[PDB]
């Protein structure tokens, strides 16, 4: 019986699995950038600055 | 001196005849001579689309565009009597010839603006 907020604690020690974590919140952000980036890009109108 | 089997492929037949730098030597027009034109050719390079100006009324623009349909642009083989009317000026009246090449350039944005490059009638 390990409650959820405590579930991300898993690692704390074992920096290995953790690297892969940050290695993700990092691959998840980067994505979002290119993501909405495309999006906004899919809508910005240049017609008049 | 060049055969079709020699010029085909170069995308040259779309670019037309030059005159080397031995020019500036005026052609002796008569006024006693009928005179006609043989294959008048217009090879182009710069297509500018006047930008549909935004509602504001300050100098509408003439943006530059990218060519799409490769080489299907130039026009020639145009012929017509070259009139020599009073005051010694020449008027050329085209009777026929290949002159309506349809081109489509890509505007500033993504617009595909198509016009009918032509010098007819
Ligand atoms: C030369 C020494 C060195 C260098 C240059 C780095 C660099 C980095 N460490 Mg790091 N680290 C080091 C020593 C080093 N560390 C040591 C000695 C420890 C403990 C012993 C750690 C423990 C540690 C932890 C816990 C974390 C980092 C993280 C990071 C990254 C944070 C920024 C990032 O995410 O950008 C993004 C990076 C890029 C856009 C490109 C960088 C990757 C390329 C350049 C490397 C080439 C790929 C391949 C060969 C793997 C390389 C591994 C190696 C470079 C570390 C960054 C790449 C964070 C991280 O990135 O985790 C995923 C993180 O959470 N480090
Ligand atoms: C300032 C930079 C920054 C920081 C410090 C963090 C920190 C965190 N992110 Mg994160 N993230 C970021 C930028 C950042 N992020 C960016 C740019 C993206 C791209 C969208 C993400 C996408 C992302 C995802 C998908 C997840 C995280 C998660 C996390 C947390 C990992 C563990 C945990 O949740 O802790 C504690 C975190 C909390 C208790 C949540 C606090 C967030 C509050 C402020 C938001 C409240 C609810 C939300 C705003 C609206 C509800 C929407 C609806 C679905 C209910 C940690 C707090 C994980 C998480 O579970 O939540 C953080 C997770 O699954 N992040
Ligand atoms: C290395 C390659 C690279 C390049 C050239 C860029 C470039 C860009 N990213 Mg980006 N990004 C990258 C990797 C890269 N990213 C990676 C690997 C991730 C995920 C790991 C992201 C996640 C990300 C997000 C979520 C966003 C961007 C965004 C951007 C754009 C605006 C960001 C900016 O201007 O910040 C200017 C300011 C800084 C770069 C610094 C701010 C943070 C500082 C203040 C932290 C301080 C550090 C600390 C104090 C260290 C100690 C200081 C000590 C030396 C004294 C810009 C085009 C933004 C964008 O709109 O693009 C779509 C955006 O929202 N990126
Ligand atoms: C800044 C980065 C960061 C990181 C790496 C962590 C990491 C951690 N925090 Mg934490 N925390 C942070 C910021 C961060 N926190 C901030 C800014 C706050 C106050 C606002 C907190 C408040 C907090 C509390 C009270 C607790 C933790 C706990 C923890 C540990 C496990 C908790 C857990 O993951 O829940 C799991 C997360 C979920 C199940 C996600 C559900 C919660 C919301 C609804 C998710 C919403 C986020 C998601 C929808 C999108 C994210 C968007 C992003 C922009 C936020 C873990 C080591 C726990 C701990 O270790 O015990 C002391 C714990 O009890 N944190």
């Amino acid at each position: 019986g390990l409650p959820w907020y405590r579930v991300h604690t898993v690692l704390i020690n074992d920096p290995g699995r953790l690297i892969a974590a940050h290695l993700m919140h990092t691959a998840l952000v980067a994505g979002w950038a290119g993501s909405m980036a495309l999006y906004e890009l899919a809508t910005f109108d240049p017609s008049d600055p | 001196t060049l055969t079709y089997d020699d010029i085909v492929g170069t995308g040259l037949a779309n670019k037309c005849p030059t005159l080397d730098d031995t020019a500036r030597g005026a052609y002796p027009i008569d006024s006693s001579q009928t005179y006609r034109i043989a294959r008048l050719c217009l090879q182009p390079t710069t297509f500018l689309v006047k930008e549909e100006p935004k509602n504001k009324r300050q100098e509408a623009e003439f943006v530059p565009t990218k060519l799409v349909t490769r080489e299907t642009t130039s026009l020639d083989q145009i012929q017509g009597e070259l009139k020599v009317n009073s005051d010694g000026s020449l008027t050329f009246v085209e009777e026929d010839g290949i002159d309506f090449q349809p081109v489509t350039v890509q505007m500033a944005g993504g617009e595909r603006i198509p016009l009918l490059f032509t010098v007819k009638n």
